RNA sequence: ACGAGACUCUGGCAUGCUAACUAGUUACGCGACCGGUCGGCGUAACUUCUUAGAGGGACAAGUGGCGUUCAGCCACCCGAGAUUGAGCAAUAACAGGUCUGUGAUGCCCUUAGAUGUCCGGGGCUGCACGCGCGCUACACUGACUGGCUCAGCGUGUGCCUACCCUACGCCGGCAGGCGCGGGUAACCCGUUGAACCCCAUUCGUGAUGGGGAUCGGGGAUUGCAAUUAUUC
């Protein structure tokens, strides 16, 4: 077979980006069907690029220290809810995925500027790479938001988390803060 | 506020405080007769495209 | 902080359980256990009775992670 | 019997080595069944500890390291061959015993 | 084309291990079962009340992997990190009496025999036991 | 981090102005030349003279070399 | 099916009110002796329905609780499983579970107090007997 | 008959003897789809998957794990199937079936050939863990 | 010229070579399964995984571009490796530390009302707050029943060196016991059956079962003595 898991359908992707696909592409016979091949991708810049999202997305779900390290917990995470988003909305765990990522990675930032300039700052066209990274760290801290204290668990909060981020609602912690970093910087314009 | 693409040209160089933007000509496609700079934050590249929030603001060159 | 919640067979419990809480498309015990306010003991008790009769489909089992589909 | 044994322990490779080929050598002149050098695994022991006489200054462990080495060789021969085939002038510093089975 | 030993789920083979010992009921328990803490590893009381069975079956699987498994090789197979609290943990043998009785529980039952290298193996009518739950467990999902 | 000490430097300029006739342009020939006509007491050092004498066989193709 | 008689959310033990929107062998770790393994203990002896909740735990059920814990001799479980081993006084080996009483055994120090060891001594002070240093620390519980 | 090409990750490492047989694969004295985690049992299956069951329908190959770590004993396993399978095929049979199915793994993964250099670094003192340094007094 | 680099040690490659019956493929009742998994055996091929020796191998070497077309840098083919990690580490100095290593010590204090091994009897395990190097913790990111399949470095039974790591049978929850005990070594520990997880009762959203950090009581092995339970 070729396709993500044994069920995700690899031939309806769409461009969806028309030139930014170069960033976000799964659709090569590089894409394999587990997310799990070692950290050899943090080893020189851009051999990152080249990683399909969803190993790279997978990976990004060890956090706090007490769960360090721990892929094999965060491929059975995403298996689990991808095996549900489709399910619950319709389409496939991969366009909903590039949707959702693409909905809620920021556009612009605020960057100083200046050998001395400590007052003001200006805004910046923010790359492919920065947003996305960020996005999914966003992602990943408001599963992790939604499971602390909370009655929700562990590959549940990533699937509705994605759910509103590709219906770009307000409830998902990525966009809304997103948001709020926009008017930051559009306040900061 | 519309967004359009540009295709990067030639990255001028790094730019910043501590440095995090990467001053850089863009081509704009639709014209391809008007080029503009910009400093992209974060990890950019040669030749790929990036998205523009505003169209008539440039940052400083050199 | 601190949530009382029921530990016995209750009128709540059994009622809107047979179709209302199949009628959704997702259920999960971390669903019913939300949507219904109760202990996932009797819940999980409830969803393996149902199971025996056989009217829910499983998709993956645990301590800690089930999911479950409707299947009437 | 024809079950004997030649141990050399030593510590620098190049001497003893050069031992072993001149002893696998001279026993190879003679129409002698010789097994090879048999290299017993290596051991290096680790001492790190303190540089400074007395405690003061940074943390500086140094750290020491002896590595010993050991070749066993099995030969089918009468003894009396075994000894005047040992005494062929030996490298000094490389400890050269005969075990019998 | 014949059947393998370890085709099955061990988990389930185990499982199914543990059913036909206790509907053969043959291996006997000691008398005490809250005395001993079963593990020094352990917070509070083994939850099963038939642990004897699954340590027997589990035992009997150990032996048929490799044998000499005498004093001093069960104790630490369950042995492990022992919580001191706040001083760093260590490890900590399994507990010797109870790992003792059951060394004494699964001999004499036709099933673990003596050889020469010490500690004991499996019987072969054992073995053959085995290898027919085997095959049957892997004609039961695994052959249709 | 790639950049030739004035030891190898100045060890292929002398080979080169020496033995011009002997070397060549394939590096794994160039080193065995050098081995040959001089003394190199390491294995790393010499592939760094060789290579950096199969540079200069590939610079002075295209004109004469300062050095 | 479901016990729709006799269903009370508190099982006096003690004369006291414990939580019942706890489950059983969990919920009845307040007393002063049940709880930890001593609760898991009683309750396997007990041989009593473990899985059922504890709302639907019968009167007769905590009965035979109260007896078989007010007893150590009815399963013949040995004395060293008990905290009242060798006891002061007399040697006693019985359990007796009951308020007021217990804390007077926990005010064992007072009878070493009246010997003035150094134990006596570094109790009368509030102080860790286990050779805990308390150069400068310790300011928890003291504002 | 036998190639004994071996394959390596971390220290732990993976024989394939390859044979001319059923086409049947043990792993362990075992067959192949049953291991215990079934987290990354297409990660070593990858080869049936990408070349094909014809490909695997000739050869029989019994493949020995040994190594410290239990994700180091796996991710040995399908580079030792494939470098068994290449040996096996340019020792035996021809070329050209063991380019192609080099070819096809390479454009899919570069690792089912390659061992890995990745390896754990020593710990220098001064420090608990192998680069960090123990906190400094400010 | 010194320092840097080179260099020494270490790892990423060796189906090329010298090779072992301590570790091991491939090898037929013996131990067995309706032609197949099984550390209980022995010679055979003589080395691939196993150990360590000679070598060889990587050189910005081959392409594309940038470069005062130089020194170099950035990508790609190939390749195991296209920056492995340490050791050593220069002028000249600090009134830095060390006279509590010195039987390396100068000069004052010494020269018995001593400034030592002798009872160890005697103490930093003493407390009204803050700075200074970590672990448990905050859980439905996991405590939690066990189903489990796997390490590396190495000290290890004594020309005054008594102190050694661990299997058979039994006992006991624990410290251990007795007969030979396996250890001149990769033969013994041990196919080091260690950490998480693939599952098995509770918690299903918590002050508790985690935090046992503070007070009771039971035992052993080197201890003349373990009180201020230091030790399990």
């Amino acid at each position: 077979d070729i396709k993500l898991f044994g069920k995700w359908s690899t031939d309806d992707v769409q461009i969806n980006d028309i030139s930014l696909q170069d960033y976000i592409a799964v659709k090569e016979k590089y894409a394999k069907y587990l997310p799990h091949s070692a950290g050899r991708y943090a080893a020189k810049r851009f051999r990152k690029a080249q990683c399909p999202i969803v190993e790279r997305l997978t990976n990004s779900m060890m956090m706090h220290g007490r769960n360090n390290g721990k892929k094999l917990m965060t491929v059975r995470i995403v298996k689990h809810a991808f095996e549900i988003i489709h399910l619950l909305t319709g389409e496939n765990p991969l366009q909903v995925l590039v949707n959702a990522i693409i909905n809620s990675g920021p556009r612009e930032d605020s960057t100083r500027i200046g050998r001395a300039g400590t007052v003001r700052r200006q805004a910046v066209d923010v790359s492919p790479l920065r947003r996305v990274n960020q996005a999914i760290w966003l992602l990943c801290t408001g599963a992790r938001e939604a499971a602390f204290r909370n009655i929700k668990t562990i590959a549940e909060c990533l699937a509705d988390e994605l759910i509103n981020a590709a219906k770009g609602s307000s409830n998902s912690y990525a966009i809304k803060k997103k948001d709020e970093l926009e008017r930051v910087a559009k306040s900061n314009r | 506020q519309p967004i359009k693409l540009a295709r990067v040209t030639k990255v001028l160089g790094r730019t910043g405080s501590q440095g995090q933007c990467t001053q850089v000509r863009v081509e704009f496609m639709d014209d391809t007769s008007r080029s503009i700079i910009r400093n992209v934050k974060g990890p950019v590249r040669e030749g790929d495209v990036l998205t523009l929030l505003e169209s008539e603001r440039e940052a400083r060159r050199l | 902080d601190k949530l009382n919640n029921l530990v016995l067979f209750d009128k709540a419990t059994y009622d809107k359980l047979c179709k209302e809480v199949p009628n959704y498309k997702l259920i999960t015990p971390a669903v019913v256990s939300e949507r219904l306010k109760i202990r996932g003991s009797l819940a999980r008790a409830a969803l393996q009775e149902l199971l025996s009769k056989g009217l829910i489909k499983l998709v993956s089992k645990h301590r800690a992670q089930v999911i479950y589909t409707r299947n009437t | 019997i024809h079950r004997i044994r030649i141990t050399l322990t030593s510590r620098n490779v190049k001497s003893l080595e050069k031992v072993c080929a001149d002893l696998i050598r001279g026993a190879k002149e003679k129409n002698l069944k010789v097994k090879g050098p048999v290299r017993m695994p290596t051991k290096t022991l680790r001492i790190t500890t303190r540089k400074t006489p007395c405690g003061e200054g940074s943390k500086t462990w140094d750290r020491f390291q002896m590595r010993i080495h050991k070749r066993l060789i099995d030969l089918h021969s009468p003894s009396e061959i075994v000894k005047q085939i040992t005494s062929i002038s030996i490298e000094p510093g490389v400890e050269v015993e005969v075990t019998i089975a | 084309p014949g059947v393998t030993v370890k085709d099955v789920n061990q988990q389930e083979f185990v499982r199914a291990l543990a059913a036909f010992l206790k509907k053969s009921g043959k291996l006997k328990v000691p008398e005490w079962v809250d005395t001993v803490k079963l593990a020094k590893h352990k917070e509070l009381a083994p939850y099963d009340e038939n642990w004897f069975y699954t340590r027997a079956a589990s035992t009997a699987r150990h032996l048929y992997l490799r044998g000499g498994a005498g004093v001093g090789s069960m104790t630490k197979i369950y042995g492990g990190r022992q919580r001191n609290g706040v001083m760093p943990s260590h490890f900590s043998r399994g507990s010797k009496s109870v790992a003792r009785r059951v060394l004494q529980a699964l001999e004499g039952l036709k099933m673990v025999e003596k050889d020469q290298d010490g500690g004991r193996k499996l019987t072969p009518q054992g073995q053959r036991d085995l290898d027919r739950i085997a095959g049957q467990v892997a004609a039961a999902n695994k052959k249709h | 981090g790639r950049v030739r000490t004035k030891t190898v430097k100045k060890a292929a300029r002398v080979i080169i102005e020496k033995y011009y006739t002997r070397l060549g342009n394939d590096f794994h020939t160039n080193k065995r030349v050098c081995e040959e006509i001089a003394i190199i007491p390491s294995k790393k050092l010499r592939n760094k003279i060789a290579g950096y004498v199969t540079h200069l066989m590939k610079r002075i193709q295209r004109g004469p070399v300062r050095g | 099916l479901v016990i729709p008689e006799k269903f009370q959310h508190i099982l006096r033990v003690l004369n006291t009110n414990i939580d019942g929107r706890r489950k059983i062998a969990f919920a009845i770790t307040a007393i002063k002796g049940v709880g930890r393994r001593y609760a898991h203990v009683v309750l396997r002896k007990a041989d009593i329905d473990l899985t059922k909740r504890a709302g639907e735990l019968t009167e007769d059920e905590v009965e035979r609780v109260i007896t078989i814990m007010q007893n150590p001799r009815q399963y013949k479980i040995p004395d060293w499983f008990l905290n009242r081993q060798k006891d002061v006084k007399d040697g006693k080996y019985s359990q007796v579970l009951a308020n007021g009483l217990d804390n007077k055994l926990r005010e064992d120090l007072e009878r070493l107090k009246k010997i003035r060891a150094h134990r006596g001594l570094r109790h009368f002070w509030g102080l860790r007997v286990r050779g805990q240093h308390t150069k400068t620390t310790g300011r928890r519980g003291r504002t | 008959q036998s190639v004994q090409v071996f394959g390596r990750k971390k220290t732990a490492t993976a024989v394939a003897h390859c044979k001319r047989g059923n086409g049947l694969i043990k792993v362990n004295g075992r067959p192949l789809e049953m291991i215990e985690p079934r987290t990354l049992q297409y990660k070593l299956l990858e080869p049936v998957l990408l070349l094909g069951k014809e490909r695997f329908a000739g050869v029989d190959i019994r493949v020995r794990v040994k190594g410290g770590g239990h994700v180091a004993q796996i991710y040995a396993i399908r580079q030792s199937i494939s470098k068994a399978l290449v040996a096996y095929y340019q020792k035996y049979v021809d070329e050209a079936s063991k380019k192609e199915i080099k070819d096809i793994l390479i454009q899919y993964d570069r690792t089912l050939l390659v061992a890995d250099p990745r390896r754990c670094e020593s710990k220098k003192f001064g420090g608990p863990g192998a680069r960090a340094r123990y906190q400094k007094s400010y």
